[PDB]
């Protein structure tokens, strides 16, 4: 199938607690496979996946170095960002960035992605087109005229379109036996008595990976998303995912119930009833 | 300025059964900044060796973490998780729900 | 891998 890449960076001011904290941990697809804190004992990019643990040092030493600069960037950019908002010394702030590159099956980019936001709002995000940025408001009007003055976009796009495709398709195949391979959910559903003229069918999706999922259910053959309880997708634990689905039906009427499961690990996609 | 208040599903990794070891999962998530407490109670006292994911954050930018740790299920013995968060007056305590 | 360090806000 299709893959991602994306890194994740978080810096939080704790006024009267230190300097700011920085934060920063490496996808491929639902996988972790690296991070970094500014907050330990010795500060490194470390390895999060067992695929990535062959790569050299001079490869650590080169993201460890970004990361520690990264973490003086941030620091900065939190000052400047408080400025910007007229915000007091006083309260804790947030940086957030998600960057990262989609590639099709044939390991071609499909699009790149750059995006901010500051106190969980969106600050600025890089265009589809890699050249171009939005600015949420004035004080992100003042970061885009200092990246357009740096020429940061032109940097973004030659690391979304060079490095960040080229490392992903090495990481896809020394991890192929993972991140290759898609396992299908476990199914099964439950019935479980509300009244004595109704009852809850629920429709249990287990252990299956990656955690993009389809769960739904039909009253003859109608979908029934406006009385269908989804729970938030789940991590296990151990990679895999956890989802459930759940309608309340009249008792009696089970068998015009049915679960639809759409996964990638699975052959075909799957129809399920409650098999008293 | 806007928080999210966290959501919590308290589950196991594998299907339980009395006995078996297994590992015990508290899932907080949907949650601003990012700031959070969270104990895993045996019986209401807090079990000591938790540990957790990486901090991470969804695409509406609100945080992620799973707390797990290693448990022997028994019919006896009951387990909750304990979130406190910035958003919440008290500490929210969600209790491990076998059949779910 | 990271990209490169860039510019402050
Ligand atoms: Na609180």
């Amino acid at each position: 199938g299709s893959h991602s890449m994306r890194y994740f960076y978080t810096a939080m001011s704790r006024p009267g607690r230190g300097e700011p904290r920085f934060i920063a941990v490496g996808y491929v697809d639902d996988t972790q496979f690296v991070r970094f804190d500014s907050d330990a004992a010795s500060p490194r990019m470390a390895p999060r996946a067992p695929w990535i643990e062959q790569e050299g040092p001079e490869y650590w030493d080169r993201n460890t170095q970004i990361s520690k600069t990264n973490t003086q960037t941030y620091r900065e950019s939190l000052r400047n960002l408080r400025g910007y908002y007229n915000q007091s010394e006083a309260g804790s702030h947030i940086i957030q960035r998600m960057y990262g590159c989609d590639v099709g099956p044939d390991g071609r980019l499909l699009r790149g992605y750059d995006q901010s936001a500051y106190d969980g709002k969106d600050y600025i995000a890089l265009n589809e087109d890699l050249s171009s940025w939005t600015a949420a408001d004035t004080a992100a009007q003042i970061t885009q005229r200092k990246w357009e003055a740096a020429r940061e976009a032109e940097q973004l796009r030659a690391y979304l379109e060079g490095l960040c495709v080229e490392w992903l398709r090495r990481y896809l195949e020394n991890g192929k036996e993972t991140l290759q391979r898609a396992d299908p959910p476990k199914t099964h559903v439950t019935h479980h008595p509300i009244s004595d003229h109704e009852a809850t069918l629920r429709c249990w999706a287990l252990g299956f990976y990656p955690a993009e999922i389809t769960l739904t259910w039909q009253r003859d053959g109608e979908d029934q998303t406006q009385d269908t309880e989804l729970v938030e997708t789940r991590p296990a634990g151990d990679r895999t995912f956890q989802k459930w689905a759940a309608v309340v039906v009249p008792s009696g009427e089970e068998q015009r119930y049915t679960c639809h499961v759409q996964h990638e690990g699975l052959p075909k996609p799957l129809t399920l009833r409650w098999e008293p | 300025m806007i928080q999210r208040t966290p959501k919590i599903q308290v589950y196991s990794r594998h299907p339980a059964e009395n006995g078996k070891s297994n590992f015990l999962n508290c899932y907080v998530s949907g949650f601003h900044p990012s700031d959070i407490e969270v104990d895993l109670l045996k019986n209401g006292e807090r079990i000591e060796k938790v540990e957790h994911s990486d901090l991470s954050f969804s695409k509406d930018w609100s945080f992620y973490l799973l707390y797990y740790t290693e448990f022997t299920p028994t019919e006896k013995d009951e387990y909750a998780c304990r979130v406190n968060h910035v958003t919440l007056s008290q500490p929210k305590i969600v209790k491990w729900d076998r059949d779910m | 891998t990271v990209r490169a360090s860039g510019h402050s806000y």
